[PDB]
């Protein structure tokens, strides 16, 4: 039912990144094709529908946050050397790394210009600092690479400042840009939270225990790169695991890091990851069951127990 | 003494802007943005005048900073394929850095609720990344439009900026002394056009910039007796 508010979204998507200038304009149309289905608007939809929801205005800011995101991808590609992302070439691939970073950019000061036709500062508030919180975490992804001593915290406010905000303020913003209630759009960042730590956690479980046809990459990624998840952080636990975790460094080989993926696998970090991973979705059920039930409800519930 | 006042508040807007760019892990690897004091001085000028409180004044000269020191440290993002390990790491928190940057002035202004600030500047922004990309991709045909961009991407802050307070002068001034400063401070532009001489260019230049100051500035007042010196050491 979602559908033709969703289609208005990507018809400003695509008429917000036309360009006079041929190279920005061709590299526009590239990151309009980037990804898989957007995730992010129907948080946004389903969230304003707890307030005067009205297409015309909520548009606004799931544009903005396509347009937000779009402006990582280039620049993420950057930082990881991608020369192909999701199997298609990158923007620096195209070009080079400057035009990678002023594409970006030029991207991100789009989406300010669409977000500033939401004239409510608290919106603004919110988003500015969140896009502030993200890049702190991005920072210290870089300080922690490898670091086997960080305890369970840094890697809450890991996934927090990657994946559970964004979550949590495309609901929130959808529900302020609408008129609801401090009560209701302040349930919804939670619930959104909540849901996006779970997330999150679930995905750092699948890079562990997928094959790599369903990962469509090699197994563990995130680790052989330096990025201690949560299996990671229960396997620190045992002493033997540890000794070769500590190891682990800028050039271990897929050789060198799957006999440890199995040896993760036989304790119990995967089940107790798992664990985690549910409270915060019971915490997510809990702020659902604070809101009026209704068709928004329903889809958010049914969201999060996609999730689970 | 005019002059002392205005190097100390010069000295003080350059303190709170380094403060506010400082991160302590980005400290420890790459290099501290290096401040534009011109357009310290510029903004500084620019916002005495504008229609805004006495007590916002700081927090415009910095957000506007912020922004130009983002703009700067993507331009230090490197094109190599491959580098040192502890190289990669540095390009890697450059590109954070800058967009780190963007989210402080960001944030600044909705602190303030100046929604239509922040139209303007990513307006700015979006005009500014199209012309270095045009200039850096050598898309250009004329001495026209070869110099149209260049003073977009070095000016084009002032240029809106003072258009959103309806101020005169900023727009031709920060045009004329900066693309002076860029082009002094490139070589292949004849490879595309020609017209003048090397020389020719930049001494024309200079002499566009020479007239601003004295025209469309105060005489002996410090900014244009600070502008003036200015042009000097750049020159020499």
């Amino acid at each position: 039912f979602l559908n033709d508010d969703i289609d208005v979204i990507e018809r400003e998507l695509e008429q917000t990144v036309r360009s006079d200038y041929p190279l920005l304009s061709e590299a526009g149309l590239h990151l309009l094709q980037a990804g898989g289905k957007r995730i992010r608007p129907v948080f946004v939809l389903l969230s304003g529908m707890f307030g005067d929801y009205d297409i015309n205005k909520i548009k606004y800011v799931a544009v903005t946050l396509e347009m937000i995101h779009m402006a990582s991808l280039v620049h993420d590609d950057v930082i990881d050397d991608a020369e192909l992302r999701r199997g298609k070439p990158t923007i620096k691939a195209k070009w080079d790394n400057r035009i990678a970073m002023y594409t970006g950019d030029y991207m991100l000061a789009g989406s300010l210009e669409m977000m500033t036709r939401i004239n409510e500062p608290k919106a603004h508030r919110i988003l500015s600092q969140t896009i502030v919180e993200v890049c702190l975490g991005e920072i210290e992804q870089i300080k922690d690479k490898y670091n086997m001593e960080q305890n369970l915290r840094t890697y809450l406010r890991r996934i927090k400042r990657k994946t559970a905000l964004l979550i949590a303020v495309s609901c929130q913003l959808g529900a302020i840009a609408s008129g609801a209630d401090e009560k209701i759009h302040k349930a919804l960042y939670w619930f959104g939270y909540y849901v996006g730590m779970s997330y999150q956690i679930i995905d750092d479980i699948l890079d562990f225990t997928s094959t790599e046809e369903e990962l469509g990459k090699p197994v563990g990624g995130d680790l052989l790169q330096g990025n201690v998840t949560l299996p990671v952080l229960y396997a620190l636990k045992n002493p033997a695991l540890k000794n070769q975790l500590k190891l682990i460094n800028s050039e271990t080989t897929q050789e060198q890091l799957e006999p440890i993926i199995e040896e993760i696998k036989k304790t119990d970090a995967i089940e107790a990851s798992m664990a985690v991973s549910e409270m915060y979705l019971q915490k997510a059920f809990q702020k659902l069951n604070t809101l009026p039930r209704g068709r928004a409800r329903s889809s958010l519930a049914a969201i999060a127990k996609y999730i689970g | 003494d005019p002059m002392q006042d205005i190097y100390g508040t010069l000295a003080n807007l350059n303190t709170k802007l380094k403060q506010k760019l400082s991160h302590p892990y980005l400290a420890k690897h790459i290099s501290a943005p290096k401040i534009d004091e011109d357009k310290l001085l510029l903004f500084h000028a620019l916002f005495e005048e504008a229609d805004i409180k006495n007590n916002d004044r700081e927090n415009y000269i910095v957000t506007a900073m912020l922004v130009q020191s983002a703009l700067d440290t993507h331009d230090e993002v490197t094109t190599a394929r491959v580098i040192k390990r502890d190289e990669n790491k540095n390009r890697q928190l450059t590109v954070l850095a800058g967009d780190y940057f963007s989210g402080l002035y960001y944030s600044l202004l909705s602190e303030m609720k100046d929604i239509y600030m922040i139209r303007t500047l990513a307006t700015a922004i979006k005009e500014i990344n199209e012309h270095k990309i045009r200039l850096y991709d050598r898309s250009f045909k004329d001495e026209n439009d070869f110099f149209e961009s260049v003073g977009i991407v070095e000016s084009a802050l002032f240029h809106r900026v003072a258009e959103h307070f309806n101020l005169p002068r900023w727009k031709k001034l920060s045009s004329d002394f900066f693309v002076f400063k860029r082009l002094m401070n490139d070589v292949i532009g004849s490879f595309i056009q020609l017209g003048k001489t090397k020389e020719e260019i930049l001494e024309d230049c200079f002499k566009k910039a020479k007239n601003s100051i004295e025209s469309l500035l105060p005489l002996n007042s410090p900014i244009q007796n600070i502008l003036i010196n200015r042009l000097k050491t750049i020159s020499q």
